[PDB]
């Protein structure tokens, strides 16, 4: 399976912003430098859409840490009821 | 909030909009004026969404939305099937029996949505919302219990209670000080007969006919069995019997169903189908207070 | 196979006691307790009724007024 | 995952551009680049690592509470 659509925007957003950063403290040789990153950018593109993948999974690149947060409270709470089951 | 919000337009949209103003009288949780300043006679969206302003002028909460509901139960009464539970084996008081039931089922497992509504004929009213450990109880899902002070019985709404029934009734049966509590297998509809059953608080002189006895007969026995008095509108039935044939028992099982039981059967021995004395399964279900049988050889 | 006596006034088991047997004191005993129900009944409405004047609270009663808790203020 | 697939073709790809370039701040920062981005891939590798042990966790707790 290719890669899923979402991953693939995520990159391209983060190539983006990757290479409007290295071009901002960079003040001579703009344009080839420029253009020869724009190649770079749109080769890693394809190659990363041509990309196979097993049928796994794989949830949005910046939530995911805001979930464990979460289940890791999740399970606190749980932990503490359990104690509490325990206790009585 | 917005739950609460939701949950109170979903009661609403399920309140026919023709007695509306009577949920209001029966909800008294928003301000006569407030009630005066939206007509009736205008669309329901309009009147919902005026109904919502209300709500969120004052503080919109969950005890009240659920009297709101508890109180469309009431009117309705005929949308949910009741079964009965009895307890066994003397001095109540309703503080301290909330306090207890409420204390019980939040330890049940952490939280429950639980509301109380005292009725005419002390007829308590309780709607419980079931949430599991890490979710919030859900509002979409309810289940209705009715207690009697100082009564052996009560009566519950079985929609989704088959997740967890021991749990319902150990909790009664504390609150109640009361040891014992089974289920008996009685189900119906209509809540009121169930009231009823539970307490037992149900020319041409040229045409000679022949045969005349056995239809005096037919009607007398019809008449002494069933009565004058109008029979508790009861509407499904089924006995699962297991026999043998004697003509490896054959293992039979038959379900009753109608808008109006003990009258059709009433009209079976006048009408001729059955014979005149009707058989003990049929003529003892105000009397045995039985609804589902089994029988073996 | 029919009443009409309340639910809450205990007879099943006063049934198993005398209703078999001694019947005649089934039948005191019972009217005793409905006897002692009604004047209960009627003590707790005639209160609510006519001295509700110096009550400053509802009363709460049980069906079988075993139980009664209320407040009062006198002048 | 995707990521598990992924992150082995960013660094061929980055290796072939370090090779092809001969820049020495252009080297540097594409090695920046390169610490950066890996860093925050297995960061988030990680992270997914620790989301479904959080998963198994939590069933195995669900089944505990029950």
């Amino acid at each position: 399976q290719p890669l899923s659509k979402s991953t693939r925007d995520h990159l391209q957003t983060m190539m983006e912003s990757v290479i409007m950063t290295i071009l901002s403290n960079s003040i001579k040789e703009k344009e080839e430098i420029q253009y020869h990153l724009n190649f770079l950018k749109k080769r890693l593109l394809q190659q990363c859409e041509t990309l196979k993948v097993p049928p796994k999974k794989m949830e949005d690149l910046t939530n995911v840490s805001s979930l464990l947060n979460m289940e890791r409270a999740r399970d606190k709470a749980n932990e503490e009821g359990l104690a509490l089951l325990q206790e009585e | 909030d917005e739950t609460v919000a939701e949950f109170i337009k979903r009661t609403i949209l399920k309140i026919p909009m023709n007695e509306l103003t009577t949920i209001l009288k029966a909800w008294d949780f928003l301000s006569e004026n407030q009630l005066q300043t939206v007509n009736f006679r205008q669309r329901k969206e309009s009147v919902v969404q005026h109904l919502i302003h209300l709500c969120e002028e004052k503080r919109a909460s969950i005890s009240d939305a659920a009297l709101l509901d508890i109180i469309y139960m009431q009117f309705h009464q005929h949308q949910k099937v009741w079964e009965v539970f009895q307890m066994s084996k003397d001095l109540f008081d309703m503080k301290q029996f909330k306090n207890s039931f409420k204390k019980i089922l939040q330890r049940a497992l952490k939280n429950v949505t639980v509301s109380f509504r005292e009725t005419e004929e002390n007829a308590v009213w309780i709607r419980i919302a079931w949430g599991t450990q890490y979710t919030k109880p859900n509002q979409y899902k309810p289940t209705y219990v009715v207690y009697y002070s100082q009564t052996p019985y009560a009566f519950t709404s079985s929609s989704m209670l088959r997740r967890n029934t021991p749990l319902l009734g150990q909790a009664l049966t504390i609150a109640s000080k009361h040891h014992q509590i089974v289920k008996m297998d009685l189900r119906s509809r209509y809540l009121d007969s169930l009231k009823a059953i539970v307490f037992k608080q149900y020319m041409d002189s040229r045409i000679i006919h022949e045969n005349i006895v056995e239809k005096e007969r037919v009607q007398r026995i019809t008449q002494e069995t069933f009565g004058d008095y109008p029979q508790p509108q009861l509407e499904f039935a089924q006995y699962k019997l297991e026999t043998k044939f004697k003509s490896e028992p054959l293992r039979c099982l038959i379900k009753f169903s109608s808008p109006h039981l003990l009258e059709a059967l009433k009209s079976l021995a006048p009408a001729g189908i059955a014979d005149a004395p009707l058989s003990p399964l049929l003529t003892c279900i105000p009397n045995k207070r039985m609804n589902y049988f089994k029988i073996r050889d | 196979h029919h009443h009409s006596v309340p639910v809450f006034i205990p007879l099943e088991e006063i049934a198993a006691k005398y209703l078999q047997t001694n019947i005649q004191h089934f039948l005191f005993s019972l009217c005793e307790y409905l006897n002692a129900y009604s004047g209960r009944k009627y003590q707790a409405d005639r209160l609510q009724s006519d001295f509700a004047a110096l009550l400053t609270g509802p009363l709460q009663r049980n069906p079988l007024c075993n139980l009664l808790s209320f407040t009062y203020k006198l002048d | 995952k995707e990521l598990n697939i992924v992150l082995p073709e960013f660094e061929k790809t980055h290796l072939e551009h370090q090779q092809r370039i001969e820049s020495k701040v252009c080297k540097a920062a594409i090695a920046t680049f390169y610490v950066n981005v890996k860093e925050q891939f297995i960061k988030m590798l990680k992270e997914s690592q620790m989301l479904t042990n959080l998963k198994r966790k939590n069933a195995k707790m669900i089944s505990d509470i029950e």
